[PDB]
RNA sequence: GCGUGAGCGAAAGUUUGAAAAGCACUUUGGAAAGAGAGUGACAUAGACCUGAAGUCGUGACAAUAAUGGAAGUACCUCCAUUUCGCCAAAACCAGCCUCUACUGAGCAAGAACGAGGUCAUGGUUUUGGCGGAAAUGGGGUGCCCCCACCCGUCUUGAAACACGGACCAAGGAGUCAAACAGACGCGCAAGGGAGAAGAUAUCAGUACUUCUCUCGUACUGAAAGGGAGAUUGUGGUGUGCACACUUGCCCAACAC
RNA sequence: AGUAGCUGGUUCACAUCGAAGUUUCCCUCAGGAUAGCUGGUGCUUGAAAAAGUAUUGUGCGGUAAAGCUUUAAAUGUGCAACUUGCCAAAGCAAGGUAUUAAGGCACCAAGUGGGCCUUCUUCGGUAAGCGGAGCAGGCGAUGCGGAAUGAACCGCUUAGGGAUAUGUGGCGUCAAAACUUAUGGGCUCACGAACAAUGGAUGACGCUCAAGCCCAAUUAGUGCCCAUUAUUCCUUUGGUAAGGGCGAGAAAGUGUAGCCCUUCCGAUGUAGAUGUGGCGUGGAGGUAAGGACGAAGCUGAUGGCGUGAGCCUCAGAUGGACCAGCCUCUAGUGCAGAUCU
RNA sequence: GGCCAGCGAUCCUUUGCGUAUGAACAAAUCAUACCAGAGGUGUCAGAAUAAUUACCACAGGGAUAACUGGCUUAUCCUUCGAUGU
RNA sequence: AACGUGUCGCGAUGGAUGACUUGGCUUCCUAUUUCGUUGAAGAACGCAGCAAAGUGCGAUAAGUGGUAUCAAUUGCAGA
């Protein structure tokens, strides 16, 4: 909306907020990120400290599909289990089963206090997840 | 003809009217503006000012964080004292991380469909500020709460990163772009 | 793309007692030496030439688009809002005005015109026929020559109803299975007059769902919960439960006699002391 | 009783035929008027605001209210000592005959009847 | 509710007549054409008006009982504090004005008989 | 040019902000370490008895 | 670049824009809706034209490739010769009866 | 039209009127034209809708560096309103203001009585004056006294012997896109959102949806890789709204 | 449409606040980035971590003066009001059971980054209306009153007005005031009244028992005049200020023609920031209405309204057919200045 | 380390050190990476840089000379969209 | 007095403005859609009863023929 620009407010105030002195020019410094190592050095170093340099090994032709390992925590397995199905899950009884590929997750990080058992079914697991998941009386079953 | 030096600097900036276009906030401010003025209660004065805040400054609360803060409050209550209403001037959001929660009586502007169902699955009421005023016209054992805003990802960006004390998050579409050798980095810690 | 700029032009430089705007060259013409290209010049370029890639269209969240069709139907159920926006609803039997299903069985247009007088809708259709005039301003030479007011929006159960109600000017038709917020709130103001057909109306919760039950057509959509369970705040404020908790000339004081005698009651006992 | 009865005219409107008399706030460091030298023209400011209960009140004592047709007159039926209908310039002399013999019957005032 | 409706129609409606910055209501049912919630009777659950009806004072009324049935939501009754006695029967607070309009409706009716007769 | 004129004025506009109170950023860290490490051993034990204390108060409050 | 603003990398340093000077490189979608009808008309124009015949030919259920997707079961591109054999169909007969083949 | 040329390249609305009915005829003139007459609803609609500014002519009028400000007054007002109320003057009340003591004749000193002033102070009228005009207001023109350095501009500094500035009209300059960010509004919220596309009903819109994708809920390491609850629940502690109870719990929040 | 750290221009009003010409860095020095200054947004709670000030207590100092490179100011300146190490060991250590004034914190962002003068202190320079610093105040950005005149001197700083009273400066005329006051003292004859050349400057005249100078005064051994200042009154505006209230009106309200009333404090302002039921333009969705009994446009001693941008009405002895209002949307949207076209 | 001055980014090279990568798999080579030094930017917060123009040119500048008045006895105050030696 | 200045009334000059708009711009679509040695596109010169330009045409020249259509074209004339 053109109505709302302060272009429209300062119609009449000759320099549109750019100042009578120190006039609004063009590129008072360079285009874009020019002088990132010169006259804008104080700026990138304050705000974008790691910006200049090289840090690690290259990975030519990265393929992220093979790398795809999205994670769900134990603390979040209620998102997958039906609330109705999850209603009664004693550790010594029957358990909801939760395929994680179906739900889009690959590894199972063992974050918070799981307490309702489930037979999580996932490609990967944390050291602490399979442990927690067992101590709750559930069980991860490895899949692919 | 007056020293005014330091007077303007003491001027405070406060909202005196909601920017919300929502009609219901305005009927809700209409209530607590009244109720805050016509009652001596400090609860109505808080619900009324918070109700005037930005949705930024009205951060949502986890139902998880109500169940925690509530039982932690109510556990000490002497027997035969029913627990305080859990008022919040903001949305109340469901928490997957807490499957089972106490029969809470939360009162908030808005509830997630998940919070509202878990809240009633526990048998707790999910009442609005309308009947909050009709049940607790004064903040009588209400338990006014706020949602968190420090973990908000906007504030992770506050300050510079490059400044030595700081752990500000630099702005970057590219996570690997401003990555840096351990040698070259700002000192992590620094005393104020 | 290239208007105003379609010339050969160069500034004559400085040192020629002329502004350094580019000047059309050559000779033998009126435009020679004429300024060119700049936004200020004749025949020259517009400041920021308009582009075909302005953001012309918008995204609205599917839910807000729905929140809105909900709120504008709910806004049409309320006769104050609906007569507030312009409609002549004074003859209308009731609001919402749901109506017999065979109203879409009409073939002849004047079968339908008979129908509109029956439900009292014709006074808001007369509102429209009379509201019709040549548009003010330029829009008239841009295929907008006639503007007229929005009238009642008949809402058919399904596509088969229209025929007689086509042509019957000032009577927009609507389909329950595709209600348009551009029609539900003309001007963007809620409160349009809607003649629901009985068939279109009974399936209006099959479409939008309950507060407690999902729409059968709109997925997991479900009517948004009121922020206020008791939407009249003034009735609360006047309620007895709430009423219970409510909280229940001289300038110169030295020389004025009455002022001083008031600030200093003893002053007259003191002035009596002064005598002597 | 008005603060200022004069217009706040633009500086040097009198020398330049093109300039409208309508006010523009002076700018330029060296403007005699915005530097507010005493012999210069005044600038409008909050201090020239009219007294607020006599404000908008025409010397008739009525606040003018626009009128376009005979129905508008009833918008002034009950507050006819406060508002005075001023019939719009473009209503026909036709219609004004109707507004006027009705603005007479109702005791509502009209600025241009 | 009316608290909500008024907050909807308040910024614009057919009835608001914001002319010259003055704001009067074209509302048939408002008594002093003041664009106010107290008066916006087209909006109110209950409403009262004391318009003329051919020499006679008319006192249209709107108890809420009719609800939303516009064809019969308003109930006229032809008929000086008595008219106010009728208007307070539905809206008690409107009565003080409903009396004063009901008077001014009378002086208008007397004034125009003097004017209509003088137009001969 | 290096004049320091208008600087203490420009500085006292928002005052000289007075320094942070001692009870705030009272990090140790670079404190002589051996003391600092024994302090952790005590503070950690304060925590186990703070929590153990609250467990007491509740059990006491079941009466 | 004054302030906390992220370093901007707006790749528009080529003459994509259309001005007096350049015929720009721009792909607007203003005809998106018209095309949606065109295809829609044309698929309907086609199914009418071949009434008995299914709008789309039979396709295999194939596994998706990588680990990211091997769980997914997309529609394939025509049956294997071994599949057509086992189903008893003739592989060069199959396309003529609307079965896609994929050697 | 321009340029040897390659090439450059205008301005122009026949928008009189419904229709040409486009001014026959008389009259003066060598004519152009003029005066009548005529057409048309209009010809200050005449080959031309509108008909601005600026500029000029003319009549009448006020008058005697410019402009300008303030305030009056003279004259004029095709203006407004009001009155058949307006101008005054006096009073009353209130307000307000002004105009002994000590000391050794003096002060470093305190009130009182009395009187005055005043509505550009408030309330109480009274009494007169004026009433096709009067009256208040506005407007116009002149004068008087007084005030008053040409504006825009960059500049420490502009009235500058610094730049730009004859008049007027039309035009003329923070735009569009995109990527981020903060803030604010809205929607839903541990999820949010779609996009491309499709399917449908009726119109580049609205309605509808699959499948996906995308940002997020998990971070870290160069990387292989690994990946976070406490001792049915705020990890503790400090300071901490509200509420509760006469201290508790502390929300957020900061700090440790 | 090359680029321009450069030059020039950049169009409504009003209200709210309002700078900087300095720090670090830059092939930087006519520019940036950076921080400060400023605005906006808040947040947080309300003598929290208040203070360009003293006092008191406790440090610090080595300049002036002194002294012959040493004692030592004043102005300043800081500050204050059970578990687990050590010890030989359980005791020590550590963590635990005066005046005034709303404090702190965050976020985003601008302008600015030529300064100048003066005060005092200095440094350099023979000297300068000179270069350089320290301090503070100013001008810049700011009038007003005064010094005849003056960017920065003096007084005072500023909404629209009235009364009162002042400040600096005056009181012979100019010029308000000693209608040339003193019932004051001295001094003075020729000049006399803060910061070599166009004729001519106590400001001018003129003054001389002054109308000069020093001193004192205020009706006399028995004062007055003039401010944008102060005080007070009226009005406005702002307050994210304090309360009360809910013949026509009485709206639960940021903001309008403000729901009403009451009280209080503020008001300048360049760059800049922000607000505005702020103005205005072409278009669109609405609504409402107008027009051949004359739309738009244009003209206007047409008045009226609004602080204002402006709106409205009147009149056209103008026009000839379109179109204002209101809410929402939109933009190729507001022009005295560009050696602008 | 010899109090206090004596020294330096990114990229790159190089050296060391203890595993990691070279992504169909595997070892060796090679290269890369992490990590810690070194080679240097003395214009020392860091382009790799000769003159000339009176044939000259542009954008500006009175921010800055000559010139022009002023001040002083050189300053840089006016003037570089021009004030004729 | 005069000139000059100024207000007002008329009038001229001027061509804004407003309304108008068979034009432009932009978007979208459709198809039995893509020139030429069988002489293309371009250029030239011509053709009407009065016709310069523009348009149409090409010595069959503001057209011949086929088709539909109809009673015109229209400045004057002409059929
Ligand atoms: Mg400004
Ligand atoms: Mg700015
Ligand atoms: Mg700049
Ligand atoms: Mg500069
Ligand atoms: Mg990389
Ligand atoms: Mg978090
Ligand atoms: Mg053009
Ligand atoms: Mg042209
Ligand atoms: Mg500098
Ligand atoms: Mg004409
Ligand atoms: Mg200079
Ligand atoms: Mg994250
Ligand atoms: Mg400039
Ligand atoms: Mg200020
Ligand atoms: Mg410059
Ligand atoms: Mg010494
Ligand atoms: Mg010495
Ligand atoms: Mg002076
Ligand atoms: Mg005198
Ligand atoms: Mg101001
Ligand atoms: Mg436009
Ligand atoms: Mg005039
Ligand atoms: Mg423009
Ligand atoms: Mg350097
Ligand atoms: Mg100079
Ligand atoms: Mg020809």
């Amino acid at each position: 909306p053109t109505r709302f620009k302060k272009t429209r407010h300062q119609r009449g105030s000759t320099f549109c907020g750019y100042g009578r002195v120190g006039k609004h020019r063009k590129h008072p410094s360079g285009r874009g990120n020019a002088g990132g190592q010169h006259h804008h050095r104080i700026n990138f170093d304050k705000y974008h400290p790691g910006y200049f340099g090289k840090c690690g090994m290259n990975h030519y032709h990265l393929k992220k599909n093979p790398l795809w390992k999205p994670t769900i925590n134990l603390n979040n397995l209620a998102k997958l289990i039906a609330k109705d199905e999850a209603l009664k899950a004693k550790k010594g009884e029957t358990l909801p089963v939760v395929d994680l590929l179906a739900n889009g997750y690959s590894k199972l990080l063992g974050n918070g206090h799981l307490q309702t058992p489930c037979i999580v079914k996932a490609r990967w697991v944390s050291k602490l997840a399979d442990k927690k998941i067992r101590k709750a009386g559930g069980a991860v079953v490895l899949q692919a | 003809g007056v020293d005014l030096t330091g007077v303007q600097k003491k001027k405070r900036v406060v909202r005196h009217h909601t920017y919300s276009t929502n009609p219901y906030i305005k009927l809700l401010i209409k209530l607590y503006k009244f109720l805050a003025q016509r009652t001596n209660s400090a609860f109505n004065k808080l619900v009324h000012q918070r109700l005037l805040k930005s949705r930024s400054n009205r951060a949502p609360i986890s139902l998880s964080r109500i169940a925690v803060c509530m039982k932690r409050k109510s556990v000490w209550l002497e027997k035969g004292k029913k627990a305080p209403i859990a008022v919040i001037v903001g949305d109340v959001l469901d928490d997957v991380r807490m499957a089972r929660i106490p029969a809470l009586r939360v009162c908030a502007l808005r509830f997630s469909k998940s919070a509202r169902e878990r809240i009633t699955g526990a048998g707790g009421e999910c009442l609005t500020f309308d009947q909050l005023a009709m049940v607790a016209p004064t903040g009588k054992n209400t338990f006014l709460l706020r949602g968190r805003k420090s973990g908000r990802e906007s504030v992770k960006h506050f300050g510079a990163a490059g400044v030595p004390g700081s752990h500000a998050k630099p702005f970057t579409s590219n996570r690997g772009k401003e990555r840096q050798r351990s040698s070259a980095r700002r000192r992590a810690f620094r005393h104020k | 793309r290239l208007s105003g700029m379609n010339h050969s032009a160069e500034s004559w430089g400085t040192g020629r007692a002329v502004a350094r705007i580019p000047r059309i060259g050559g000779g033998g013409t009126s435009t020679s030496g004429a300024g060119a290209f700049g936004n200020m010049c004749r025949g020259g370029r517009m400041f920021a030439p308009t582009k075909i890639f302005r953001r012309w269209h918008r995204k609205i969240n599917l839910h807000q688009k729905r929140f809105a069709v909900v709120s504008a139907l709910a806004a049409s159920s309320v006769p104050a809002l609906v007569m507030s926006r312009g409609h002549k609803i004074e003859n209308v039997a009731e609001v919402p005005l749901v109506v017999e299903d065979a109203v879409q069985g009409y073939e002849k247009t004047k079968e339908a015109m008979a129908f509109l007088k029956a439900i009292g809708a014709v006074d808001d259709v007369n509102r429209v026929n009379d509201s019709r005039e040549i548009r003010a301003g330029r829009g008239k030479m841009r295929n907008r020559r006639y503007v007229a007011r929005r009238g009642p929006m008949l809402v058919m159960p399904d596509n088969k109803g229209t025929r007689a109600f086509r042509n019957i000017f000032g009577l927009d038709l609507a389909n329950v299975n595709a209600l348009n917020l551009l029609h539900l709130a003309p001007g963007g103001h809620v409160g349009r007059f809607v003649v629901w057909t009985k068939g279109a109306f009974e399936k209006l919760d099959s479409i939008f769902g309950t507060f407690t039950k999902a729409s059968a057509v709109k997925k997991g959509f479900m009517l948004p919960a009121p922020m206020l369970t008791n939407t009249d705040v003034t009735r609360i404020m006047q309620s007895e439960e709430v009423r219970r908790v409510l909280k229940p000339q001289p300038t110169n004081g030295f020389r004025n006699r009455r002022l001083r005698l008031r600030l200093n009651p003893f002053q007259k006992k003191e002035s009596a002391m002064v005598k002597g | 009783v008005k603060k200022r009865t004069k217009r706040f005219t633009r500086h040097k409107c009198e020398l330049f035929p093109q300039l409208s008399s309508s006010w523009r706030k002076p700018r330029g460091e060296d403007s005699p008027v915005r530097r507010r030298y005493k012999g210069q023209k005044a600038m409008p400011n909050k201090g020239y605001g009219s007294d607020r209960k006599t404000k908008y009140i025409t010397p008739s004592g009525f606040k003018n209210f626009p009128i376009h047709n005979v129905q508008d007159l009833y918008m002034l039926l009950m507050q006819n000592r406060k508002y005075a209908g001023v019939i719009s310039h473009t209503v026909g002399a036709k219609s004004r005959k109707a507004i006027v013999r009705k603005a007479h019957e109702l005791d509502v005032r009209l600025i241009n009847g | 509710s009316t608290d909500l409706q008024w907050l909807l129609v308040r910024q614009n409606s057919k009835f608001l007549q914001k002319r010259n910055g003055i704001r009067l209501s074209s509302d048939p049912f408002n008594n002093n054409a003041n664009w106010t919630k107290r008066h916006a009777g087209f909006l109110n659950t209950k409403a009262a008006v004391v318009k003329t009806k051919g020499d006679r004072i008319l006192v249209t009324t709107k108890d809420g009982k009719a609800g939303n049935k516009p064809k019969s939501m308003y109930k006229k009754a032809v008929m000086a504090s008595v008219v106010s006695k009728a208007v307070a029967a539905v809206r008690p607070d409107l009565a003080s004005i409903a009396s004063r309009r009901a008077r001014k409706m009378a002086s208008t009716l007397e004034h125009m008989k003097k004017v209509r007769a003088a137009r001969k | 040019n290096h004049t320091n004129h208008n600087q203490s004025r420009k500085n006292h506009r928002n005052g000289i902000k007075r320094a942070l109170p001692m009870y705030l950023h009272n990090s140790k860290r670079g404190s002589w370490l051996p003391a600092l490490i024994n302090a952790r051993r005590v503070r950690k034990n304060n925590q186990k008895a703070a929590v153990k204390a609250r467990r007491e108060r509740l059990a006491a409050h079941k009466a | 670049p004054k302030g906390k603003n992220a370093i901007p990398h707006v790749h528009q340093r080529k003459h994509w824009n259309p001005c007096s000077s350049q015929k720009g490189n721009v792909k607007v979608f203003l005809n998106q809706p018209a095309q949606k009808l065109r295809r829609r008309r044309l698929r309907l124009l086609k199914a009418k034209k071949t009434f008995p015949r299914p709008l789309k030919a039979l396709r295999p259920q194939v596994n998706c490739p990588t680990v990211r997707h091997n769980m997914k079961k997309r529609l394939g591109r025509g049956f294997t010769v071994e599949e057509l054999k086992a189903a008893g169909i003739n592989p060069r007969f199959a396309p003529t009866i609307g079965i896609r083949v994929d050697r």
